[PDB]
């Protein structure tokens, strides 16, 4: 588990230095861009359940056999199963945004995620294509103009996107 | 590594639930002392060669035997001098590490896991250390609310010591 | 070698679902997995709260610690569930619980360390002090951790933790590592003062006081003895004929 | 003697004294010493029980003797838990402060009860009194005086 | 229960230690959100009568079926709809609670936990009571940050529904 | 349980099934106030965690010396370090009452089955609450500090400190 | 342990040691006749196995409203769902009694040491078998009444069915 | 997966011993029902499409407003109808499954196995489709022993659904 | 104990499930079965006392040794021939003990539970009780099924010896 604060202090005891005042200067944009980054985490934690299925609207209905009998998502327990971890894929993106850096995201969605998938006889392909629909769905939900005082969230809106895109390139 | 924004995921995560309200009030209270803790940092590294010449001599001062006693565990030498300010210039940087981390960390695994270990085989006594420290939590010449932040981090590693 | 004799287990806490994952409290304990490596204060996380569950944290100390164990599961040759059965078949724990408590006893401390649940009845505790008995004590440790009811629960690679104490007190402070009727042996309250006081008015002292006579002496050996007489006879004496009663010759 | 004093100052129309507060008060502080004399009294049920009864036997052989009541094992079983019964409202009593639950439990209607049932009173005094005396033995000196008194109100209202 | 400050200790109990600065942290942030949350328990209790009557025939616009059909889980006759205002009188009242402590633990203790089970033997369908939480979160008149505040855990309770 | 002022006014709230009263959030309103000054505070005992124990191990071995001279039960050395451990986590669990707000942590850990292993053991059970008492005597002389810290009034927040410390030996003893 | 009618009549000719007598097996011959109708009573029951438990639950919660009141022990939902887990698991091993015709593998699950978690716990136990009486009024009125079956008569296994109630009440209140 | 030969062979195969005369009578238990049960599949199999539209036009009767309301969930248009037919077909198919194996595992492991985590997420109350199945357990004309077959199963998904 | 009721009980008890109609058809089988094992129990019983000295004095004939060693363990003197008709005649009432049973159960734990341990101490060779059991399978006049029925058990406490 690292950090933007903690990850910019485990290279500095790997040179072994005092923290520069430059690097002191970019931690305290952190701290400025912060409250942001908590407003984020909580619009998506609170339609964190509304994402889900409005992805397995899409998820199924574009890759029909799957559902239809014969594909991996057919009897019940195996349509729960990719319930029980789709969520779980948001669960540990929302930790990435939280602490700033994908490094909490690589040891669980990333890890050995792409060996079981190959185990069990699921279609890997066929979860990239539906966490880049979670992402269709999150950095809109993220985005909203409503409830929310205007800010600059670019930053946080293209590397939230950069967190999906790792969720989805080590499964694919 | 520990750290308030990792203690709210690595809670979060051990019972496969969401970021809830409980975690992310956690995260917020690290944002706004972390204004005072940063101030804290440029403190130390500003004022940071002063610091380490002035804590390896003072404890010269109240342990005049370690630079006349002959022994490699010993500062006789230059050598001992040499690794002197080396160990107690590694004392700042992690003490400035834990400030910008906002936890222990840092500080809890860099500097004092297993310090019990490595003072017994090189028969360094851990009075040395505590010595130098209560040097810099009088003398960083900090102020504020940064001179209370600065200073817990410092008595942290003195009870990790004792 | 003998099959388990039957034992009646008594209702408790865990033999329940407790349905659903995002319900339970916070007071629920960190189910640390070495699976979920991350960093190494988890790797140290899980290598001390392994060893709470085993020596109950005040023992954990420097020298009781196996360190090449410790040495080995940061690499991960070993699984959890290997790494506590060199914790629970060591001689530094052997001289720690298991010299010091009884083959009855030991079952009880034992369960709620590495299984993490109190036996249930006298009859579990009685049951499994005969397989302490012929295998020895790591091979009663290897049984239990062979046991079904700990790979379902916890698995090859979890830390063991007390499943389901909605209302109950904690088993490592609940339990210490010996009991009341070995206290004399291993604790000092033969040479503490404070003890001696409570004792010297305890109904045990009296017995020991009391010069050689008395029956109260023999008091504990009359309520062993038994053997109560029968009543007299229901049959009315007047009836009894005792005239014609008599055999002759 | 919190119920006591309630239904007291019931019956007046005025509300609890000064007096009353202060013996509710001396009453909690005496609470903590009750209950450990009620803890010793439940873990030693059996043998005051049996050393009671078996008193009770050697002084008043006529209830054991075949014209009398207790005759038989399963008669003297149950004069053995008319024992039991009775010390269980002793540690009642001693716990309550008030005799009103010895008192509603089993004290109000006994005489008429024993004399339907054949028994002898008086039998069943001298067994209480044989359970204060071994009672009186176990316990510390001045915590005898305490629940031999409570023992003693059985007594004395039994006959 | 969930709080964050009890999430300080349950973190810290369980390693042994004491209180390192990482779990003083998440107390500090709860008091700049407390003020805040505090003013979102004000708003919602005095407007509670309101509140519930407003949900309550809400439900029944968008399900006219439920005060038609004669079934004991259906609101028909009275006796539902004595049911419908305790039942969702008792959301209220959790969601008030979750409010000042910070977290979710009345939130999870209270109401959600066990809430599958209890809709399915009953048959009450979660669908009714995430749509008097929709008129809630829109109808409770609140302004600011603190409109913020109760829209999480009404959102919180949302997501557990479904 | 784990509860708090903030949780334990809501627990008691829910079993009288009422909304919360005007006059308990001004309750609560009042310990916003105090919590900062008390994590201030708080920080300063462990800061001093560790200076606490010895120093009060150089008087509860001091007062009742045959503890550790042969015979009792602090003799030998990991029976010694056994005391240690176990004296911290008294300051382990007070520091989380003080957070809390509400003793109700401190009652599960310190309090609730201590009283019967200081029995099954035989250590002397009498002997740590002269000693937790000198604990006490120590921790508020450090939080009461008027070095480092704005003057502002703690006395009715250091009340509540040196209870616990009053609950952590009443049921030990 | 786990008993039946078939292995009970083993076990004490065992304590015994003698051979089985002739008047045992036309006992057992009688229970292979009546065998038949005991599959058959256990298959309705289970058939109807959930919705006895809400039914009942329709009057053992309006009975005794305060429990589910604020203050009751089925107030929250999470303990609400605790009495409807173990309300089947009285349902769950009374048809494990009829299906052995044994109640021996009903005293040590249910009869055993439930009566010591329920003052344990805090729980009403006396509020408790007032309802496992109303799952008999219930489970003798499905098990019963006939719909398309053979009908002959079923009072022995019914009074007896009833029986195990009464057994699962017992050690409760 | 859960059939009485199976269940023959897991009890014995956990025990490390042979088939013992009480695994076997098992095995022979189920020939003596599983002659009248694949009576049962012939009687659903050949009035599987009289069966299929018989039940999704009942729950239309008693359930009206799930033709009305425009929900994805709901079949309001002619995809919810599609997706109508295709459900409570697919739980003829299990019921028929489960009749020719004797047991309930088919449809243990193909229907109800998580059946209520899908039916939370996607709103489908489960008083719907038990509305179907008992439409089909009164309308199946079956007769005689045959009749009391398919009528555990029926009743098995009944229990499973509430 | 093991019996085929039983059996189906535990393996039901274990997941916490109902009694399905799977467990229900192993109860079923015993009674079809069971009708004709107590034919076999009334075939023993009646022809008991023929059955056990027709057993303890043919292995008297292939074993003419056991009569004439003087041992404690041989059947040398009367003690031994009287020890002979308690163990044979203890082997015709488990025998018919898991007749009436259905299951192995009352063989598998009155008689061969730790067999192995007792034969090795008193230095019983298990070669004995083998050639009594096979005249006991081959005497006792039993026809139809029912003279398949206790040659199962007969076997099987056979193999168990060996
Ligand atoms: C200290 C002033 C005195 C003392 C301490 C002492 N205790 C033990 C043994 C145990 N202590 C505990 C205590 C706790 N367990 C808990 O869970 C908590 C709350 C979180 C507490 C306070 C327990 C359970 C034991 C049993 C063994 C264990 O460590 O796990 C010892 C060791 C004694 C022995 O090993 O026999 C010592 C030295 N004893 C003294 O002499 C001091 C008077
Ligand atoms: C008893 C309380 C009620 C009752 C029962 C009843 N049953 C029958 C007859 C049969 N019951 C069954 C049941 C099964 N046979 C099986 O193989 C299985 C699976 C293990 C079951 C569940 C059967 C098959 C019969 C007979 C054969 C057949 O039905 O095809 C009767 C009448 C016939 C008889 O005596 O067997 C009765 C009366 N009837 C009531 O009214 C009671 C309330
Ligand atoms: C649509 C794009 C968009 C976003 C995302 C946005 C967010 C946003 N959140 C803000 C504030 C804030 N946001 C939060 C949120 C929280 N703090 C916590 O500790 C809680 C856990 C959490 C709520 C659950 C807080 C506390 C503030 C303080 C300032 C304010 O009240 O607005 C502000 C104030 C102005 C600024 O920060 O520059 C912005 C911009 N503004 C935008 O235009
Ligand atoms: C990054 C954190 C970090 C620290 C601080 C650290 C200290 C450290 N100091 C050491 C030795 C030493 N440490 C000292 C320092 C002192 N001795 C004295 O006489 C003085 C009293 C005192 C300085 C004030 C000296 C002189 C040596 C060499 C001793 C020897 O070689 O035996 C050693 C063993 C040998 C070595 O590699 O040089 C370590 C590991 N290591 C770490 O990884
Ligand atoms: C197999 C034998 C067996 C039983 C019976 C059993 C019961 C049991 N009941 C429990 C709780 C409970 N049980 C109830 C029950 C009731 N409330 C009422 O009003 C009703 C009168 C009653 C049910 C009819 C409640 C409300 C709780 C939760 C109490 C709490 O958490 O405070 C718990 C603690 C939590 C859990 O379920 O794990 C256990 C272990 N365990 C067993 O192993
Ligand atoms: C809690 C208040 C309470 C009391 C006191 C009580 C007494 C009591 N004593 C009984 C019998 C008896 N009681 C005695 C008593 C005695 N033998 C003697 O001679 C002695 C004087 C005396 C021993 C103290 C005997 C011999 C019987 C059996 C008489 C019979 O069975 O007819 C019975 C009838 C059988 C039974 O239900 O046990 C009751 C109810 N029940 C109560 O609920
Ligand atoms: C403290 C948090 C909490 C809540 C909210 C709660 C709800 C709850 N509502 C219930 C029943 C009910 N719930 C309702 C409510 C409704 N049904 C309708 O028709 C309307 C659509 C809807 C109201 C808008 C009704 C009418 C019943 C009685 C149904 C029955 O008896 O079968 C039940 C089962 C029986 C009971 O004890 O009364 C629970 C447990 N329990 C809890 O512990
Ligand atoms: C969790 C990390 C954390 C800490 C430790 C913390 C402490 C803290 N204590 C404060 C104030 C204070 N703290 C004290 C405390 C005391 N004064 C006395 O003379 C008494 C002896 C003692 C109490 C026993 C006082 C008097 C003030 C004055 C300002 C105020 O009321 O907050 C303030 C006000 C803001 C500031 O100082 O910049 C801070 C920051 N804030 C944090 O975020
Ligand atoms: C092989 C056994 C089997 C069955 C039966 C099954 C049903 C099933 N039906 C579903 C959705 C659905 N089910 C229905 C059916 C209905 N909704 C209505 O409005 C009507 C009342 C009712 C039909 C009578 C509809 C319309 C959907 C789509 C709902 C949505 O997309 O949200 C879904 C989730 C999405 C999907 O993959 O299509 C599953 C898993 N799955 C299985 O594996
Ligand atoms: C209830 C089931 C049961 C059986 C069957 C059983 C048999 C049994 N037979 C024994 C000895 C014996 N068994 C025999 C029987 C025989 N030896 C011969 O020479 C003949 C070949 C053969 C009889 C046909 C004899 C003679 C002894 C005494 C041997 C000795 O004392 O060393 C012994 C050891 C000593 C004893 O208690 O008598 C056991 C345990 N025990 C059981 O619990």
């Amino acid at each position: 588990t690292l950090d933007v604060f903690t990850k910019v202090v485990s290279q500095a005891d790997s040179r072994g230095e005092f923290l520069s005042n430059e690097q002191l200067d970019a931690l305290a944009n952190v701290v400025k861009e912060g409250n942001k980054r908590l407003d984020v985490v909580n619009r998506i934690t609170s339609n964190a359940s509304a994402i889900v299925t409005n992805a397995a609207r899409a998820l199924f209905e574009e890759q029909p056999q799957l559902i239809a009998p014969g594909g991996n998502a057919y009897t019940n327990r195996r349509m729960a199963a990719c319930l029980r971890d789709m969520e779980i894929i948001l669960r540990y993106v929302t930790y990435a945004i939280l602490a700033g850096d994908a490094s909490v995201l690589d040891d669980r969605c990333l890890n050995g995620l792409r060996e079981t998938y190959q185990a069990l006889g699921t279609p890997g392909s066929s979860v990239a294509v539906g966490v880049q629909k979670m992402k269709d769905a999150a950095v809109g939900i993220a985005n909203d103009p409503n409830g929310i005082t205007k800010g600059d969230c670019s930053q946080l809106i293209s590397e939230v996107a950069s967190y999906f895109d790792r969720a989805a390139a080590a499964v694919g | 590594v520990k750290t308030p924004i990792t203690e709210a995921i690595a809670a979060a995560d051990t019972q496969g639930r969401f970021l809830g309200n409980t975690e992310l009030q956690s995260a917020r209270g690290r944002y706004e002392r972390a204004a005072a803790s940063l101030e804290a940092a440029r403190g130390l590294t500003s004022n940071a060669q002063r610091l380490i010449d002035g804590a390896t001599q003072a404890v010269y001062q109240k342990f005049p035997y370690t630079t006349q006693t002959p022994g490699p565990q010993f500062a006789a030498d230059s050598r001992g001098k040499s690794k002197c300010a080396r160990d107690v210039g590694h004392y700042l940087r992690i003490i400035t590490y834990s400030l910008v981390a906002g936890g222990t960390g840092p500080l809890d695994e860099y500097l004092i896991a297993g310090l019990a270990e490595i003072n017994s085989t090189f028969d360094l006594s851990p009075s040395w250390y505590v010595e130098a420290l209560k040097h810099i939590k009088a003398n960083h010449g900090l102020s504020g609310q940064a001179a209370n932040e600065a200073n817990t981090y410092i008595d942290y590693a003195i009870n990790a010591l004792s | 070698a003998l099959p388990l004799l039957q034992y009646k287990p008594s209702s408790q806490n865990h033999r329940v679902t407790s349905f659903g994952a995002a319900d339970q409290n916070e007071d629920t304990p960190y189910i640390y997995r070495i699976e979920d490596v991350s960093s190494y204060t988890d790797i140290q996380n899980i290598i001390w709260a392994s060893y709470r569950q085993v020596f109950s944290e005040h023992e954990i100390l420097k020298f009781n610690r196996q360190k090449t164990l410790e040495s080995q599961v940061k690499n991960g040759s070993i699984s959890v569930r290997d790494f506590i059965r060199g914790l629970a078949k060591s001689e530094a724990f052997y001289r720690l619980v298991v010299s010091v408590n009884n083959n009855y006893r030991l079952v009880d401390i034992t369960l709620k360390r590495l299984l993490g649940r109190s036996s249930y009845n006298k009859d579990e505790q009685i049951a499994w002090s005969i397989v302490i008995g012929t295998k020895g004590f790591s091979g009663f440790v290897d049984a239990l951790i062979d046991s079904e009811e700990y790979t379902k629960n916890f698995g090859e690679n979890i830390v063991p933790y007390q499943r389901k104490r909605m209302e109950g007190r904690p088993h490592n402070l609940v339990t210490p590592r010996y009991g009341e009727d070995f206290q004399e042996k291993a604790g000092t309250v033969q040479t503490d003062w404070r003890f001696t006081l409570d004792k010297f008015y305890s109904r045990k002292s009296q017995e020991k006081q009391l010069r050689e006579g008395d029956p109260r002496k023999f008091a504990d050996l009359a309520a062993s003895v038994g053997n109560q007489g029968n009543y007299a006879q229901r049959i009315s004496a007047f009836d009894i004929d005792y005239l014609n009663a008599v055999p002759n010759r | 003697i919190v119920t006591k004093s309630i239904v007291n100052a019931d019956a007046e129309a005025r509300y609890l004294s000064p007096g009353e507060l202060d013996r509710i008060k001396s009453f909690v502080a005496g609470g903590q010493q009750r209950l450990r004399i009620a803890q010793a009294l439940t873990d030693n049920r059996e043998r005051l029980v049996k050393q009671a009864g078996d008193q009770l036997f050697q002084k008043r052989p006529d209830v054991v003797s075949p014209g009398g009541n207790a005759y038989g094992q399963e008669m003297t079983a149950t004069c053995l838990r008319d024992l039991d019964y009775y010390l269980r409202l002793v540690t009642y009593g001693i716990v309550a402060g008030d005799v009103t639950p010895i008192e509603e439990i089993g004290v109000i209607g006994v005489r008429e009860m024993y004399k339907s049932l054949g028994t002898p009173i008086e039998a069943v005094g001298e067994g209480v009194r044989a359970l204060k005396n071994a009672a009186s033995t176990l316990l510390s000196a001045e915590d005898a005086a305490e629940a031999g008194s409570y023992f003693d109100y059985v007594v004395g209202a039994l006959q």
